[PDB]
This record gives structure tokens, sequence and C-alpha cells, in this order.
């Protein structure tokens, strides 16, 4: 499964996160399951003080 | 597209001279209204105002 | 989705798409196309699927 | 660009002073003030006008003799007007006084734009938020604009504050370098004029001057101003008004 | 918001200073203070209907003595106000020191728009947020306003402080410049009233005066203002109404 | 926000500075102090109540001999008192050491005053969060408050403190400036106690005044004080009915 | 967040000055010091029982020497302490050398609170955050208290630091003004076990005195300290019971 | 990035100082100042094609004089040029005063970086935001790259600010160490021919050069110059072709 | 604490100053150095332990010579404590100028106190972030703890840095004070061998101490070294079988 | 993080100093120099390698002479060697003016330490961020790097700038203290063409060195570098063939 990461992260956000619960419960519901998330770089972060 | 971009800015002093000539038209008597003096007093307004 | 207007949208996009994959390995259909702006919408059409 | 612009000692990231070009802004906040120079020496006029008659506008200074032999024109703050002149005055006495000799157009550009240089580095200081015209004759006339960021730019035609957009469109058509003293004294009333968007009367306009052949500072008189207030209204009134 | 009106040493990219702006609504937060030039000699009328009864008649009580032909009211933080009036004084007789010349008002004014620009450009200090009308005959009656900013204008009349707004547009009106001492002191008294949206009485107000003839700071009595009370009060009446 | 009131270099957009307006209520957060004036001189109280049985019935002291003719109230910090009125003390026998003559009441409150303005400009420091009520006699009596900013203003009667709203309300009706020097003296004992909401005791309350056939300062041991406790007494039962 | 605790210079919305209530803070978590005042001499007490015994059981130390005729014992950081109090001992030294007098105990108080009060009012400097006890006989058994902002407030007994609270409720209901010396030390010895809550050992304690009729200074030896403790422990176990 | 580069006081991971490198930016828009050596002497060509044309096409100017074997020609501020050109004249007066000999190009570059440097290692003060080129001839060819950073690099063909891009890329396939005092010449003046995306024309550029044989700095006349301009115009066009 | 740890000047809300507690912080960065002290001398053990073997060992060491019977070691920065130390041997040198008398290690302890403090109350400077071990004999032995805040700990068995926790731990249950000056030596190295968990050799290692008998500073021979080091060795081999 | 790297002063809650180890980032950003010592002198190289050829081939400096037997060679900000290399030179010129003794490499190190100390104590200037290996025969030979931090420590061999990881892998396994002279310049030549990847002719690599045996810093020619460049070559290919 081959899961966008542009897709990933909004202005303001709720729709990013759906595609997360999706993927995962679509995986869980077929296991085997490989879900490729690109890009972790879109939605890793650093923290900020 | 839409091939002329055409500005009508805010109106000249003398533009705004002839908006009035438009208006004195349909009114009925006028002699010693000063056209100019009154474009000069409405610095940038256009037709409506 | 909401339901009249996205279902039908998210529908003919994935119509369009399935289409020009599944008739070429090589040139049978050749599928021509173009976009305005491609940045304004996210992957899709810009998958490289 | 925030936080790249709310300090003076910041450069931005794109490189340049924004906070320097706010003052220059603040140059705009003023009034118009205009030189032009000409082959025979170099005239000076400032808009005089000013909001209500209760402030008398002639006492109102906007035009001011800074040795005896030059004289400059400020747009900005009036405030950083008054400490600058005294500086500028100071500065070319400072000159006579350790060579007995009258100061440089160039000169004293230089040396009020240095002042301002160093009151624009320090980050515990708000730079001087005027700008000069210095247009003396030494035994050249010379025309000098002075920036609020320190910098000094000869002109042959300048102006400064609200009409300096205007007054470029004007002497980019009408200067020649071959011009008389009386040609000068009409083109830069006909290029105020357009400006303030008003023909002149001599009660708002203040015009000072110093001649090649003289080499002292005198101010046009209102009687003396009217001759040429005929000639360059005329001008003003066939622009505004097609 | 900004960082703009967050210092003092920046400059908008509007090329204002907000915290000056902000100096300059501290002054309309003091009371009312009114100066009416005359030919006749130049008058400031100011507010003494402030306070409570368990406040003193002559609870400030503006119209301080600067030197001996020159008094200034004040507007803004009354803290700051003695400072520069103290200032105003020092500076008066240094002039009176240094060449034995009496107290150019003109100069006086440039000499405290210089010192309220020391303060003004500098950023780890704050520049005072009074407004003074310097008044007094040097030769001719004069009277000038001094901004927060440390900025000349000349005024012939003018106002300063809460009362400011009505003042202005009562004058662009009444005032003329064909104007006698009585005429003058009356007008302007006029003006108080309205300001006060209330009938005078000698008790409310100090007037102080720089006649040319004397050429000397005199306050008016109590019993002397009464006859120019009741002739100006008749105005207000008029003017109170619709 | 709002505030613009981490310093003092920077004006609120309301045309105050925060900082001297939160300081004013510091006052307000002190000990309450009350002052009185009548033509016999001019009574000075200041609450000696602090604490209770931890702290000594003596706390210092709040009522401070400035000169000789000369002594003050304070309300606000403790601890900004203390130095404030160390400089005071300084600034009033200087006057002597200069002059040989006494320090006038009025002039002495504006150098104390001048100190305060003086850290209401520089950002360096924070002004005294810190009100004196400046009583005398130079030779008819004079009754003046300092506030935060270095603000001055002539007073009759007055309070300062905790008092503040109590006392002012209370002297609307009951002051008057034919009271002789002991019903005066026991009217400022029972504005005092309305602001406490008690029946005081001689032990733990500290009067001076300066009278003006003296023109001395005196102080009031709590065995002379007994009397006039005693007659203040009744009036204080009389308010805590309601 | 707050930003009034950023710095001294900023008062709160609450007429506070925020962050010296934080340094105020600062003594209470530092351990504990006593202070009681008779009328036969002055006693004090103060901690040794800090760290284990990897320390030395004689660490050095609480009971400062300032004069041979004042003493002072402190909580907060003695860090704070350590210049503090290097400056006490100069400045109680200087008052010797220019008056050969012993400095009282009250004008020594005034000396250190003007002192701590110059880091209070300055915003590039923090203020000290220690509390002193000063307890001396000067003619008179006196005693005070410095705060953190220097500020003076004057004790019957007194303690600062951990132990304060129990001290409070505690010398309420015992304490009398008319205790011997014999009684008002073992007293506040009683008082010194139940701050900490445990018995008293010698080794966790240092203990000073200035005598009526010796006018010095001296401290009390560990084993002379013993019988003192000795009948203190009794009283000690009896309150920790319940 | 943020704050890593908006501050003098910083560093940042990557161990840049951005905010002296936003300066470094500053010359890089405008305008372009080319040096070539040879091993003849040591030209430095600059622009000074400066606005529209009511500004002066014979002055500024980037070449100051700065010694009778040194110029400079500058890149960045008109603000920070003036002060940064009279102190090297100072520097250059320096040596001569203390030693009599003349000054050295590699001497006079060490002391105008160490100017540069100290306010870069100072806070609260930015660094001059102009680089130069320093040519001369003391007994060798010199030409150097002094940066607004305060570092030293030589060199031997470069060029400075928005011209850097493509007179690197000249100098890249063209240059060769062993020219001639007018092979030198006109390649400078094909270099900036290209930068500007014109022909260049002798009334708006300035050539300096310090010649090996005389030892002199001499200042090329319009005159004298046009013949090499002529040489280059041929080479420019054809290069804009391609 | 989020905010009030971003500056010096600061007190935190729990009475607590986390810019000293940082800089407490950055003495565990550093390795362990150890004192003891026994009644026959004091014994000062410092880490000299290279991190590669490209260093040589003999400038990661922290003994320093401060006086002819007074050394110190540290841990904190190297930087801080090299200018530290040096202080310390100027303060050490000082009184022996003015007095004629080697220091007391009490009271050069207790100067240099005094000096970190004026770092610490500074906002315009970071604390010493170093923490000292001054041990010495004046005329028997004495071992003092300086922290970073500038605040005086007498000790009689101790550490600080990393190993400090462990050290506690060993001299809590291990340490008596019947211990001769060879089986403190023992224990010291012990103490050192637990910290590192590891075998130590005399190259990794050095010894300082001062005796009270030769009442001198001496620094043990990696020749008189290795028989303390091989007795340790036996009961390091204990602990790293626990 | 973020606050803890945008002042100096500012330790962060690790007792880390993340602008320190920033400024050590600056080091490893630059360029490479490595410094080897052996027993017969210490052996100083340093990259010669340039951006473009249109840069002199030798750039001003790289190793720079700093006593007669004393040199350092750089990596790092070379805007900051400027001024931190001229301030070493005059400190071991004035140990020679106070003592008449060339300065010894710890004693100048020490300096130069405790003078970047300062300015990473104090929060008005930020310190040099450029490290120097400062090499010099003293009795025996000494190695010694300057960290941005203030800190000294002694290597055998040594390397900075972006190579110094890969040289301190290389020191380790070929470094032995029996290298001789020639040997030892050869070895860092090794470890130099490692750095940059690229092998080496005389032109992009410039090595000086101190001899014991003639007790002087001397500087080896490009010509006389020829035999020792090759040798290592051979080496260096080897290297990038594994």
């Amino acid at each position: 499964i081959r899961v966008v990461g542009s897709e990933f992260v909004q202005k303001y956000i709720g729709e990013g996160a759906r595609l997360v619960r999706e993927v995962f419960q679509l995986a869980k519901e077929k296991a085997p399951s490989i879900i490729f998330i690109d890009e972790l770089d879109a939605i890793a972060a650093r923290r900020t003080n | 597209r839409f091939d002329r971009i055409i500005e009508v800015p805010l109106p000249t002093f003398e533009g705004r001279i002839q908006i009035f000539k438009i208006h004195t038209r349909k009114m009925k008597l006028a002699e010693d209204v000063d056209f100019k003096e009154l474009a000069r007093i409405t610095e940038g307004a256009s037709g409506a105002d | 989705s909401d339901t009249s207007g996205d279902r039908e949208v998210q529908r003919t996009m994935m119509q369009l798409l399935a289409e020009l994959d599944g008739f070429d390995p090589r040139g049978d259909v050749k599928v021509i196309g173009a976009t305005n702006r491609i940045d304004i919408l996210d992957p899709a059409i810009l998958r490289p699927g | 660009q925030m936080g790249y612009d709310r300090a003076i000692t910041v450069f931005s990231p794109d490189g340049r002073l924004f906070q320097v070009e706010y003052a220059r802004e603040a140059v705009k906040r003023g009034a118009t003030a205009i030189g032009i120079k000409c082959k025979e020496g170099v005239i000076l006029i400032a808009d005089k006008r000013v909001g209500s008659k209760l402030l008398e506008a002639d006492t109102i200074e906007k035009i001011y003799k800074i040795d005896e032999h030059i004289c400059a024109a400020t747009s900005g703050l009036v405030a950083d007007a008054r400490v600058l002149i005294d500086r500028a005055r100071i500065e070319a006495q400072i000159n006579r006084l350790t060579y007995d000799e009258p100061i440089t157009v160039k000169e004293l550009a230089k040396k009020i734009c240095d002042f301002k240089q160093q009151y624009t580095q320090y980050g515990g200081v708000r730079p001087f938020g005027v700008s000069l015209l210095i247009a003396g004759v030494d035994e050249v006339p010379k025309l000098y604009e002075t920036d609020p960021s320190g910098a000094l730019l000869e002109y042959k035609a300048t102006a400064i504050g609200m009409g300096r957009n205007a007054v470029t469109e004007f002497f980019e058509k009408e200067y020649r370098d071959d011009l008389s003293f009386d040609d000068a004294m009409v083109l830069g009333l006909v290029a105020m004029g357009l400006s303030i968007e008003s023909e002149l009367v001599p009660e708002n306009i203040e015009v000072g001057y110093v001649k090649v052949d003289d080499r002292t500072f005198k101010e046009v008189s209102p009687e003396e101003l009217k001759p040429y207030v005929e000639r360059a209204n005329e001008r003003i009134r066939e622009l505004l008004k097609k």
C-alpha cells in the first residue's frame, strides 16, 4: 500500500490524520500488509521553545 | 483572454467636472454652480459618490 | 466525503488514471494532456505509478 | 520578514537594511522640497504651505542658511532637522575655524552623512529620520542630496518628500544642461505646483538661492517672486486642467 | 501586532514613530490650555478647575515664569512638564549669561527642541509627553508650540490638551489679525469656556500675559479677571446653546 | 497585551505608561497616611499600626522628619520609602548649605519630584512605587502630595494609601478651612479610623505637625496624644454603626 | 505567563514588583534563624544542621560578627550573604572611623537597607534574595529584620526561613516582653527544635548573643550551650509527642 | 533558520555568522567593481552608472584616492563607504606619521579588516556592510579584497558585488597572469561590459590604476579611457550574441 | 523555568534561580575531583585521564598551586577555572603584599567566593560555571568547597563533578575521622577508582597535598605515587566484584 | 535547543552551552590544520588550497609567526584570526618587553584563552570562533590547540578543521613517539592529503616548522617542499586505493 506524504499535513488539519487511520485499518483487515509511508520528513518534526 | 486591461481608477479633476455635467442635465436649474470648484473639493471621488 | 459533489469527483479521478495505465505498456492509445497548475492540487496525476 | 526589520543592527535575510528603508518613508511623510541647479548658481525652493492659518507659514522654515553661502532644505521630521542643521552650521564654521576657507558643498554633505552613519550603526539609538538637500556654490555650483541612510548623491535637479516621483517625471522632460537663472526658477516653481496640486502664491513657497557671481545666500522676497509666479502658474494650470 | 509601536527606535514601514504619536496622545489626556497671540501682547490661558475642593484654588497653575518676558503653559505629564519648564528657565538665563541679551523666544524654543530630541533619538530613554506653549515678547509678541517630539511650530492661536479639537475650529472662524488686546483677552476666554463646557469665573483660570510696551510677565488678578470673564460669558452662553 | 508595559520606554496605545499606572496603585497597597491643613499650621498623621504581636508596636515610623520645619508621610513600599527620604533630607539641608535660607515647602516637594521623574524617563531603572505627602509651614502652611510619576499636586486635605477612597468622601462633607488646630487634628484621626474600620490607640499611631507660631516641627508623644484619640473615637464609633 | 517577573523594572498590574516577592521566597527555602529580643540582652540562634557529617560539624557560618557589638544572622542564599555581610561589616567600620562611635543597630539597618535598595531599583542587576536579621545592643537592645528589597521592620521576636511559621504561632502564645535572659534563650531554643522537627544538639546550632551590661557580642560555645539545650529538649520532646 | 541570523551574538549549527553574510549580501545587491592585476601594475575598474540622468554621470563614483599609490573601489552602502574610506585615508597617514614610509597594501588591508572585525565581535552594533578592493603597487603589485566580515583574501583578478557571478566566470576562461598593462585594461572593461548586459560608454565608467614603472596612482580621465572602451566593445557584442 | 531561565537577573517562583542551577550542571559535565581532610594534613586527588592517546596527560590536570601552602582543584569549564585560579593567585599574593603574611585558607576561600558572586549579580555576564575544592593549611588543615553561585561550605571529606554522587556514597559508609595520612591517602585513590569504574595507574591521576608538619604544599612525584595506587587497586577490584 | 543558543550568557539545562558548541562547529566548518610534534621539533602544516585559480596562489596566509620560535596555523572563521593572532603577537612581544625572555607556549596559550574566556563570559561581546594550533620550542617541543571555548589542551599530534576526525583516527594507528622530524612532516602531509582526499603539490599546502636544533621557527619553501611532497604522495594514493 503506497501512502502519499504530500497529502499529509495541512494549514489546519484533520484530513491528514484520516488517511493514517484508514491505511492502518486496511492493513489489519488484510494482514500481512506492508504500508510504504513516504515521506517521514513532511511529518517528522523537531521541537521548539 | 480579456485582452485590453482597462483601468478606470477614481476620475480626474476634469473627469469629475463631466460627471456633474451628466447630473445637471437631468437636474433642473443651476447657474451659480461652479463645477470645477465642486471637483476640487471632491478630490478622489467616483461617479457614484 | 460530502457525498454528491466529492464522490463523483473522486470516482472520475480514479477512472481516468486506471484507464491510461491499463491500455499502454506500449503505444496503442497514446495519452496526452495538460494542466494549468499542478502544485494547487495533491498528487493523483503527479504519482510515479 | 518579521524581527529583521524590528532592529537597526540586523540585516534582512535578503541583505539590505529595511529599517533604513522605513526611515526613508519618513521623508515622504514630510513635505516636498526641490532644488534645481543652473549654469548661473543654484536655487532651492520648498513647500512653505502649512495646515491652517493659525500657523503662520512665514515663520515655518524649510530652507535655512547653514553658512552664508550654503542653504539646505529638509523633508522628514521638523524635530530632527533642528539638530542636523545646528550640526551642519557648526561643521561649516568648524571648517572656517581651522582652515579659514568656506566649506565645499560635497564636504558638508559628507560630514553630515558621516554623523548620520554613526547614529545608524548602534542598537541603542534611532537614526536621524530626516534628509537635507545641501545646495551651495563653492567655486562651482553643487546640489547634493543627503539621505537618512547616510548616503550622498549629486543631481542637476532633484526632489525629496512626497513630491519626489512627480518632480522626476517633470525634469526628465523639461531640464536642459544649459538653462539660465530665469529658466531654472520657472521650472523649479512649475514642478512643485504639480506636486501640491495647486497654483502658487508667495505665501506658500519659500525660495532661497546662491549665485556663482555673488556667493552670498539671498531669499527671493515675496515682492520679487511675483513676475516668476505669473509665468509658473500659467503652465501649472495648463497641465492640471486639460 | 507590530514591533513598530513596541520600540521607539523603529520607524514603521508607514514612516512614523508611533511611540512619538503615543507621546502625542499623552498631551491630550492633560487638561486644556489655550494660547492667543495678539499684536498688543500674547496671552496664555490655562485650566484651574482641576481637582476637588480638597484641592487648593491655586493648584496647578500652569503658567510658570520662565523669564522676565517669557511665560509657558503646559499640557501632558505634570512631572515631565516641571523639568522642561526648569530647563526653559536655565536656558533663558544662559542666554542672559553668555551674551547679556534678552532671551529670543524663537531660540529658546529651538534650544528646548534640541534638548527634547536628545531623548527622542536615544532609545535607552524616553522623550517627554508634554507640549508647552513658548510665548513672550523678545522684540515682537510670539507664540509657538513645542511638541513631544521637539518640533518648532508657529501659532497665533492654538490649544493643547483635551480642549484642543474644539478650540482649533473656534479660531478658524473667530480669530483675526486686526486684533486688539482687550478683544483678544475676551476672545480666548470665550474659547476656554467652550472647552470646559461651562461658564468661566476668575477662580478657574489663571491667565498670564506678556505686554509689548512693558515687556514683562504679569499674572492677571482675580479682581482684574472679572470684567474679562463677564464680556466673554455672553458668547459662551450663545455657542453652548444650539 | 495590552501593554506595552514591560518597559517605560514604550507608551501604551492609550497615551499612558502602564508601568507608572501600576506604580500609583502600589501606593494604595501600602499603608495609609492622612494629611489635613488648617491656618494655625498643618498636621500630618501617619499610621504606625502595621503587623500584629509578631511585629513591634513601634515599626519605623511612618512619618519622617525631613527638615527642621518640614515632615512627610509615606505610603507605598517600605523599601522605596527608605531611599527616597535619605535623598530628600540631604537636599533639604543642602539648600541651607548654599543659601542659608529655609527651603520652601513648595520647592522641597519639587526636588523630591524631580528625582522620580528621572526614574520615569530612564529605562534602566524603575520608578519608585511610593507617595510622600509633604507637610510644612514655609510661613503659611502648605500641603502637597508627591506621585510615583514625579507628579505634584497641591492639596489642602488629602489621604493616600489604603485610605485613598475613604477619606475623600469623608472630607467632602466634613472638611472646611475654618476648622481649629484641635478640631482638624481630631478630624484627621477619624478619617484614618474609617480607613482601618477600628478605634485608635495612641500607642500605634504617630502624629507630627508644623505650627505657624513655631514654624518648627514637633512630635506628639502618646501621652499628649490620649485626649485627642478619645475625642476621635466617639465619632469612629458613630461610623461603625453603619 | 507573566513577563512582570521577567525583570524588576516591570510592575505587575497588581501594583507589585513581582520579581521581589520572588527574591523573598529565596529566603524561605533556606534554613532557619531566630532573633529573640528581651530587655536583658538579645539572643541569636541559627542553623548548623546543614549537610550530613561529610561536612564539618563546625561548618562556618550563620552568625557573623559585623562589629564587636552587633551581630547578624541570615537566611537565603549564603552567596548573597557572603557579599552582603562583607559590605555590612565595612559599612559599620566606616561609621567608627568618621565618628569614633559604635554605630547603632537602627542606623546600620538604614544603611544596608539603602544598599539593597540600589539593586532593587536598577534593572540591569538583580536584587539580593537574602534576609538579614541584625540584633545588637547599642545602648538598649534592638532587633530588625531587613527584607530583600531593603525594607526595615522592627520585631519583638522573629524568625525567617523554613521554620518561620512554626515560630510565629509559638511565640504568639508564650513570649512576653518582660522575659529573663535565661528564659528567653531557653525558649528560643525550644522554638529552634520545633522548626527543624527534632531535638537539638549543640553541633547543629550556633548561638551568639549581645548582653546589655557587657555591651559585647559573644558566641556561646558548644558545651556552654549544652545545659541550656539540656532543659530545652524536655520541652521539645513534650511538644513533638503530640 | 530563525534567530541564528537575527542577532549578532549567535552562531548557527552550521557555524555561520549569517548576520555578517547578509551584510555581505548588501554588497552583493549592487554593483560590479572589478580588479585586474598584471605584471605592469594593477588596475581597478568601476561603475559610474547609477540611476537616471538627473544624477550626474561623471561623479558618484566608487574610486576614492586613499594614497599616491593606493585606490579602492566600493560595493555596498554609500553610508558605510564614506566613513570607512576616510578611516583608510587616516590609516595610510598613521603609518606615514610614525614611520615616515609610504604605507603598504598588506598592512592597510590588515588595519581596515581589524576595523571591520571590531564591530563584528561586539554585539549591539552591526558591521560595515561594504566590501572594497584594495589595489596598489608599493614595490610589488598587489590586489586585495577586504570583506564586510573583517577578512582578507588576496586576488589577482576578482570582482565583488552584483557582477561577481559573470566576471569570475569570464576570468575562469580568459585570465592568464601574463597580461600586458593594456591587455588587462581592455579585458577588465570587457568583463564589466557583460555584467550590466550592455555596451560600455566611457561616460558611465571610471578607471584608476597604479603603475609599476612610476609607482603613482593616476586617475584615468574619460578622455584617455575612451580608447580602451572602443577596443573592448567589439569583444562585448560578440559575447552578447553568444 | 520556561522564560525564567533566559537570564540571570530572574528569580523563579520556586525561589531558586534556575540560571545558577544550570551553571551547577556545568560542573557535573566535567570530571570528579576529590579532597579529603584528615588530622595530619589535607589531600587533593585530581583526575588527569586523557580521552584520546594523542593528548598529553599534563593539561586536563586540575591541580593548581595558588600559594606555597594552598592548592586547589576544579570541576566545570577548563576556561573559566584557569582565569578563576589566576585570580586566586593574585588575591593570595595581594594579601602578602599589604600584610606580609600568606593568606589563611579560610580568608582566601571567602575572597574568591566574593569574586564569583559579582559575576552572578551582573546581567552583563554569566557566573563562573565552576566549583572549586580549596585545600590548604593555615596553621591546621582546612578543606572548603565553592559552589558556582559564590556560596561557601566547609567540608571534611568531599568531591565535586560527575563521580561526586558515588564518592559521597563511598565516604558515607567508609570515611571515619580516625584515619591517618597514609590511611586517608588510600581512601581517596579508592574513591577515584569507584567513580571511573576501573583500575588506576599513576599516569592518569595526580596527587597534591598540604601537610601541617611541613606546612607546605608538595606534589607527589610519579615515583612516590605507585605504592598508593598499588594498595588502592587491591580494594578497587573488590568494588568491581560487587 | 532554542533559547540556550540565543545568548552566550545562557547556560543550558544540561550544563552544555550550545553557543560554544556551535563555535566549535564553526572551527569544523573551515579548512584543515594539522600539528605534529616529535622530539626534535614540532612541525605545523596547513591547507593552502584555493577556491579558484583567480586567487593568488599564496592567499594571505595560513601560518603566522607569533614569536621567534612560535607559530600558529588556522582553522575556523578567517575573520576572527586577524584580530586574534595580532593580539597574540603583541603578547609574545610584551613578555620580551617585561622579562626579556621569549614567551613559552603555555603562557602565550594561556593569555589567549584568558582573553577568549572574557568574551565568552560577557553577553555584550561574542568570543572568537577560531582555533589555532600554537607550536613552539621552550625546553621541549610543544603543541597546543586553543579552542574557541577558551580551553587549551596539549597534544602529541592533532588536527582541526573539516578533516579533524579523519586525522584523529589516522594518528591513532600510525603515530608513535619515535617519529623522526622529516618523517613527522611527511606523516602530516599524508594526513593532509586524506582530509581533502586529493593529492598534494607544494602549491596547495604550506608547511613551516620549529626546530629544537635551531631553536627558531623557519618557513619551508615550495622548492624545499618538493622531495617531501612526492614521498608523502605514494602513501596518499594507497589510502585512496583503500
